[PDB]
RNA sequence: GCUAAACCUAGCCCCAAACCCACUCCACCUUACUACCAGACAACCUUAGCCAAACCAUUUACCCAAAUAAAGUAUAGGCGAUAG
C-alpha cells in the first residue's frame, strides 16, 4: 500500500531543445553591450517582481501598492488579510527580539 | 436528442445504442483518448474507398472501407486487420465464432492511386470548373469520391411514391405570388369572412 | 371521423411503412399562403396520426413501425413554420421597419444587469397601472458591488477556460510532433 | 502447440469452434504417420451467384489415412486414445474458399460424416447416465 | 450510509447489431454446405480396390 | 540553433498617447 | 395556441381567429374501463374544453357532446445516479363523448396475423446462426468430454 | 422540509392557492356577481379551417427530387418581386410621385387595420 | 486468498495578454417564473470592534493611482506602544 506497483514512463528530456541551449544567452547584455541594457530588464514575470526581491511581507506589499487597482475583489480582501497577519506575526511572534 | 458526457468515449457501437451505454454509462468517467486535430477540409478518406494497410497483422493489403469515425479518426476495412469473436452465445451454446474487424487510425492506412494499386499521397486542388478533388502527389490523377449508400438506405432510382407522397409535379409547382399581404389576411379572402369590427388600441408596456 | 389518428387499417402490425422525405425550406417557398395554410393542417393531422401510434407502441410494450416518419413531420413543421415567419418579418420591415412583432426594451432589473424586457399589452395606461408600479426597472448603488463580483467571477470561468486549451494544445504536440513540423 | 493465429488461416470460422473448444484444458498429441490411399476429389460444388456480394465454392476432398491420437486431460493423465498404435481413418473433409474475395484462400470448412460409419474407438474411463429426476408427486413410468 | 452496490447491468441481445447501420457484418465463411454430399454406402470396401 | 536578436534599448523619443487612460500622468506633463 | 401573445380584447372587438395552431393531441387507450362514446385524448396544459371542441368539430369534423379534462400529475420520485430527481412531465387528459350516440373503440393497431410475415424472410447473419446451431449436437454422454471432431 | 427546488404548481398550497394558480391555458371570460363565470365568444379562439378537398399536397416528399438550393427571403427581395414591377410601368409611364404611394401598397400607418404588423394583434 | 492494493488523467493554481457577458418562441416584483384595469410607496447619512500597548480609558499600520531614492528622515504620539 502506498508505493506503485509499476514502474512510471520514462521521462525523455531533450537537453539541446531551444530555450536549454539558449539559456543564460545575454545574461552580460549590459557588460557587453556599453551597459545601455540592463540583466534584470531581461528578467520576465510579474510586473511587482522584475528586477527586485524581498520576503512575503514585502512582495505583497509591493504588489498591492503596484497592481492592487487591478486585483478582484475577493483576492483583494485576501491580500489585505495576509498583509494584516504577516505584520502580526513578523512583528509580534518570533524567537529572536 | 443527443446527450453526451463532455468526456464520452466513442466506441464500434453507434452512440446511444443498447450496448453503447452499457458499455459506457452515464456515471463512468474514464481517460479521454488524445486525438489528433484534423480539419474535416483536410480529411481525405470517405466510406467506400479503397485503402492499403500500411501497419498491422495484414500490411499491404487493399480493402474497401465501410465506415469511418472523424472523432478519433478512425478507419474500419472490410475484411482486413479482423479478429474472431462468439456471436449469439447463450448458455447452452458456445456460440458461432465470425470475423470482427478492428479500427485503424488514417496513419496506418494509405490511398491508392486509381491507376497503380500502390499506397500514395494526395493534396486538394481545383479543377477548371472549380470543384474540390484530391490529387496524388506522385502521378497525380483525379481520384473521386465513391459513391456509398445513403444512411437511411432509400435508394431513389429503386423509389415508388406512396399515398401521402407529394409529387413532383405538385411538390416544384410554383403557386407562390409575392404580395404586400400577411397569410391570415390572404387566407380570410378567400375563405369569405368578413370582420367589420374594427381592433381598438391597447397600450403595450 | 375519428378514423383520422389512426394509420390506414392495412398498415396496422406492418413492422416498416414507406414514407417520403420531408418538405424542405426552399420547396415551401414556392408555395402561396394559401397553399401553406392548406398544407399546415395535412402535416398536423398527420402528426396527431404518429403521436397516437407512439403512445400505443409504449402501451403495448412494441418498438414504433417507423419512428423516423415523427422526424419527418416534425421537421417539416419547423420549416413550414420558418417560411410563414419569414415572410411576415420581411413584411414588417418593408411597412413598418421593426424588427421585432412584441415590442420591447432595453431595461435594468432591481438586480441591476441589462434585460431585454417584453412590453405585455394593458387597457390602461402605465401610470395607472397598480401591479406595474410595483415592479422596479432600476438598480441602487447596493448592487454595483455584486455586478463586479459577478465580473470577475465570470473573468475566472474565462481565464480557467482559455489557460485549459492551451495546456491541451502543448500536450497533445508531445505525441504527434508532426504537427507543429 | 495451440497455434490458433496460424490455424485460422488453414480452417474456416465455422470449423474452428468444433476443433479447439473441446481441446481448451486438454493436451493433444496428434501425428500422420502413413498414408494409404491418394486423396481424391470427389465432389465440387459453388454457390448461388451474388448471394449477399460473395460467391463461395467448395471442394470435397476423400482422404483415407493412418493417424495417430493421443489426448490427455487437464492433469496430464491418458483419456483417449493410444500414442503407440496407429489406426486407419476415413473421412471426407470438405473444403471453401470466398472466390470474390482476392485475399481469400482454401481453408478446411467441415468433415463428412456417412451414416454406416464405424462406431470410433470407445474411452478408457466409464460413464453414467443418470435417469429422469422425480419430485414427489410425480410417478415414474418404464 | 446510502451507498449502494453497483448493480445495475441488465441483459441484452447478441444475436442483431444495432438497427438503421451502414455497416453490416463481413462473413467468410457460409454456415453450412450448400448441397449435401452422401458418399455411397459401402465405401469402405472400394478403400481396398484401389483399381 | 540561432540565438535570438539581442534585446537593445529602442531608440528614438517614446510618445505615448495623451487619450489612453493607461497613460501615466507624469509621461504627458513637460518635464518628460 | 400555445407560446404566443394572444390579442386583447375589449368589447366590441373582432373576433379571436387563429389559422395555424400548433396544438398536437394524440389519441390513447384507456386504462379503465369506459363507456362506448367516450373517447379519452391527451392534450397540452395550455389546451382547454373550449379549444378542444372546436378542434375536434373543426379539424376531424367530429361532433363532441361533452368534454372533460383533467390534470395527471407525474412522478418526481425517479433519482438519477447523482441522487437528483427526475420529473415525469405532467399532461392533461381529456374525455370526449360523441354526440349523437356513436360508439368509438380504440383499434387494435398491432394484430398479432399481421405482425407474423406471411412472405418468406431470410436474414443473412440469422440463416448462419440457425444452420449451425441445428447442425451442431450435444456432446454424447457416453463419449465422456472426449472431442469429436477427431475421427479416430 | 418543503421541498423549495420542485416546480410550484396549482396541485401544491391549500384550497385559495390551488384555485387560484392555473396551467397556462388563456382565459376566456370573466367572473361576475355570485361566482358565475360568462364566458365571451369573441375571446375563444376561433380555428379557420381550410377545405382540403383535391388537395394535391401531401405531408411527404418524393425523393425523386432535385436538390435546390436554399435562399431565404428579404425585404430586398421582396420589394424587388412585388412593387419594383409596379413602380417601373409608371415609372416609364412618367405618372410617379411619393403622395401616391399609398396606392403602390405602401402602409403609412398600421391603425384601422384588421391584421396590423407591429404590433402583431392576431395569432400564428 | 479474501477484503483489498496499485494507475493518469479530469481539471486546477500562479503570471502574462487583452477591458467581459447577457433579445429563439412563451413566462417571470401577485404566492417570481402567474396573458388581460385608477397607482401615486420610493434611493443617498462618520463604520465598529477584535487586536497591540503584556490591564485599559488617548492611541494602534490597512493600495488611492510612477518602481527606485530621499527615508523609516522631517514630524506625530498616555512624546508610551507605535504612526509617518
Ligand atoms: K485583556
Ligand atoms: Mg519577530
Ligand atoms: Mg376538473
Ligand atoms: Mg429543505
Ligand atoms: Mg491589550
Ligand atoms: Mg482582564
Amino acid at each position: 500500500i502506498g508505493i506503485r506497483l509499476t514502474l512510471p514512463p520514462p521521462k525523455v528530456v531533450d537537453r539541446w531543445n531551444e530555450k536549454r541551449a539558449m539559456f543564460g544567452v545575454y545574461d552580460n547584455i549590459g557588460i557587453l553591450g556599453n551597459f545601455e541594457k540592463h540583466p534584470k530588464e531581461l528578467i520576465r514575470g510579474p510586473i511587482w517582481l522584475r528586477g527586485w526581491k524581498g520576503n512575503e511581507l514585502q512582495r505583497c506589499i509591493r504588489k498591492r501598492k503596484m497592481v492592487g487597482s487591478r486585483m478582484f475583489a475577493d483576492d483583494l480582501h485576501n491580500l489585505n488579510k495576509r498583509i494584516r497577519y504577516l505584520y502580526k506575526h513578523f512583528n509580534r511572534h518570533g524567537k529572536f527580539r | 436528442k443527443v446527450t453526451l458526457p463532455p468526456h464520452y468515449r466513442y466506441g464500434m457501437s453507434p452512440p446511444g445504442s443498447v450496448a453503447d451505454k452499457r458499455k459506457n454509462p452515464p456515471w463512468i468517467r474514464r481517460r479521454p483518448v488524445v486525438v489528433e486535430p484534423i480539419s474535416d477540409e483536410d480529411w481525405y478518406l470517405f466510406c467506400g474507398d479503397t485503402v492499403e494497410i500500411l501497419e498491422g497483422k495484414d500490411a499491404g493489403k487493399q480493402g474497401k472501407v465501410v465506415q469511418v469515425i472523424r472523432q478519433r479518426n478512425w478507419v474500419v476495412v472490410g475484411g482486413l486487420n479482423t479478429h474472431y469473436r462468439y456471436i449469439g452465445k447463450t448458455m447452452d451454446y458456445r456460440g458461432t465464432m465470425i470475423p470482427s474487424e478492428a479500427p485503424l487510425l488514417h496513419r496506418q492506412v494509405k490511398l491508392v492511386d486509381p491507376m497503380d494499386r500502390k499506397p500514395t499521397e494526395i493534396e486538394w486542388r481545383f479543377t477548371e470548373a472549380g470543384e474540390r478533388v484530391r490529387v496524388s502527389t506522385r502521378s497525380g490523377r483525379i481520384i473521386p469520391k465513391p459513391e456509398f449508400p445513403r444512411a437511411d438506405g432509400i435508394v431513389p432510382e429503386t423509389w415508388i411514391d406512396g399515398p401521402k407522397d407529394t409529387s413532383v409535379e405538385d411538390a416544384l409547382e410554383r403557386t407562390y405570388v409575392p404580395c404586400l399581404k400577411t397569410l391570415q389576411e390572404e387566407v380570410m379572402e378567400a375563405m369569405g369572412i368578413k370582420e367589420t369590427r374594427k381592433y381598438k388600441k391597447v397600450y403595450w408596456y | 371521423g375519428l378514423e383520422e389518428f389512426f394509420d390506414d387499417p392495412k398498415n396496422w402490425g406492418q413492422e416498416k411503412v414507406k414514407s417520403g422525405a420531408a418538405w424542405t425550406c426552399q420547396q415551401l417557398r414556392n408555395k402561396s399562403n394559401e397553399d401553406l395554410h392548406k398544407l399546415w393542417y395535412v402535416l398536423l393531422k398527420e402528426r396527431n396520426m404518429l403521436l397516437t401510434l407512439e403512445q400505443e407502441a409504449k402501451r403495448q410494450r412494441l418498438p414504433m413501425p417507423s419512428p423516423e416518419r415523427l422526424d419527418k413531420v416534425v421537421d417539416s413543421m419547423d420549416a413550414l413554420d420558418k417560411v410563414v415567419q419569414e415572410r411576415e418579418d420581411a413584411l414588417r420591415l418593408l411597412q413598418t421597419g421593426q424588427e421585432r412583432a412584441r415590442p420591447g426594451a432595453w431595461r435594468r432589473d432591481i438586480f441591476g444587469r441589462i434585460i431585454w424586457h417584453k412590453f405585455k399589452q394593458w387597457v390602461i395606461p402605465w401610470h395607472l397601472n397598480k401591479r406595474y408600479n410595483r415592479k422596479r426597472f432600476f438598480a441602487l448603488p447596493y448592487v454595483d458591488h455584486f455586478l463586479r463580483l459577478e465580473r470577475e467571477k465570470r473573468a475566472r470561468i474565462k481565464a480557467r477556460k482559455e489557460n485549459l486549451e492551451r495546456k491541451k494544445a502543448k500536450i497533445l504536440l508531445k505525441k504527434f510532433p508532426h504537427l507543429a513540423e | 502447440n495451440s497455434d490458433h493465429d496460424r490455424l485460422h488461416t488453414l480452417v474456416t470460422e465455422h470449423c474452428f469452434p468444433d476443433m479447439t473448444w473441446d481441446i481448451k484444458y486438454k493436451t493433444v498429441r496428434w501425428s500422420f504417420v502413413e498414408s494409404l490411399e491418394p486423396s481424391h476429389v470427389v465432389q465440387v460444388r459453388c454457390s448461388s451467384m451474388m448471394n449477399q456480394g460473395n460467391v463461395y465454392g467448395q471442394i470435397t476432398v476423400r482422404m483415407h489415412t493412418r493417424q495417430t491420437l493421443a489426448i490427455y486431460d487437464r492433469f496430464g493423465r491418458l483419456m483417449y486414445g493410444q500414442e503407440d498404435v496407429p489406426k486407419d481413418v476415413l473421412e471426407y473433409v470438405v473444403f471453401e474458399k470466398q472466390l470474390t474475395n482476392p485475399y481469400g484462400s482454401w481453408r478446411m470448412h467441415t468433415k463428412i460424416v456417412p451414416p454406416w460409419a464405424p462406431p470410433k474407438q470407445p474411452i478408457l474411463k466409464t460413464v453414467m447416465i443418470p435417469g429422469p429426476q422425480l419430485k414427489p408427486e410425480e410417478e415414474y413410468e418404464e | 450510509t446510502e451507498k449502494e452496490f453497483m448493480q445495475h447491468a441488465r441483459k441484452a441481445g447478441l444475436v442483431i447489431p444495432p438497427e438503421k447501420s451502414d455497416r453490416s457484418i463481413h462473413l467468410a465463411c457460409t454456415a453450412g454446405i450448400f448441397d449435401a454430399y452422401v458418399p455411397p454406402e459401402g465405401d469402405a470396401r472400394i478403400s481396398s480396390l484401389s483399381k | 540553433y540561432r540565438a535570438r536578436p539581442p534585446p537593445r534599448r529602442r531608440p528614438g523619443p517614446r510618445w505615448p498617447d495623451p487619450e489612453d487612460l493607461l497613460t501615466p500622468r507624469w509621461q504627458l506633463g513637460p518635464r518628460y | 395556441a400555445r407560446n404566443v401573445v394572444y390579442p386583447l380584447y375589449r368589447l366590441g372587438g373582432p373576433q379571436l381567429r387563429v389559422f395555424r395552431t400548433n396544438f398536437f393531441i394524440q389519441l390513447v387507450r384507456p386504462g379503465v374501463a369506459q363507456p362506448e362514446d367516450t373517447v379519452q385524448f391527451r392534450i397540452p396544459m395550455e389546451m382547454t374544453r373550449v379549444d378542444l371542441r372546436n378542434y375536434l368539430e373543426g379539424i376531424y369534423n367530429v361532433p363532441v357532446a361533452a368534454v372533460r379534462t383533467r390534470v395527471q400529475h407525474g412522478s418526481n420520485k425517479r433519482r438519477d445516479h447523482r441522487n437528483v430527481r427526475i420529473k415525469k412531465p405532467d399532461y392533461k387528459v381529456a374525455y370526449v363523448q360523441l354526440a349523437h350516440g356513436q360508439t368509438f373503440t380504440f383499434p387494435d393497431l398491432f394484430p398479432e396475423k399481421d405482425e407474423s410475415p406471411e412472405g418468406s424472410a431470410a436474414d443473412d447473419l440469422y440463416s448462419m446462426l440457425e444452420e449451425e446451431r441445428q447442425q451442431r449436437q450435444s456432446s454424447d454422454p457416453r463419449r465422456g468430454g472426449v472431442p469429436s471432431w477427431f475421427g479416430l | 422540509g418543503a421541498d423549495r427546488m420542485s416546480k410550484w404548481t396549482s396541485k401544491r398550497g391549500p384550497r385559495s392557492f390551488r384555485g387560484r394558480k392555473g396551467r397556462g391555458a388563456k382565459g376566456i371570460g370573466f367572473l361576475t356577481s355570485g361566482w358565475r363565470f360568462v364566458q365571451i365568444k369573441e375571446m375563444v379562439p376561433e380555428f379557420v379551417v381550410p377545405d382540403l378537398t383535391g388537395f394535391k399536397l401531401k405531408p411527404y416528399v418524393s425523393y425523386l427530387a432535385p436538390e435546390s438550393e436554399e435562399t431565404p427571403l428579404t425585404a430586398a427581395q421582396l420589394f424587388s418581386e412585388a412593387v419594383a414591377p409596379a413602380i417601373e410601368k409608371d415609372f416609364k409611364d412618367g405618372t410617379f410621385d411619393p403622395d401616391n404611394l399609398e396606392k403602390y401598397g405602401f402602409e403609412p400607418t398600421q391603425e384601422g387595420k384588421l391584421f396590423q404588423l407591429y404590433p402583431r394583434n392576431f395569432l400564428r
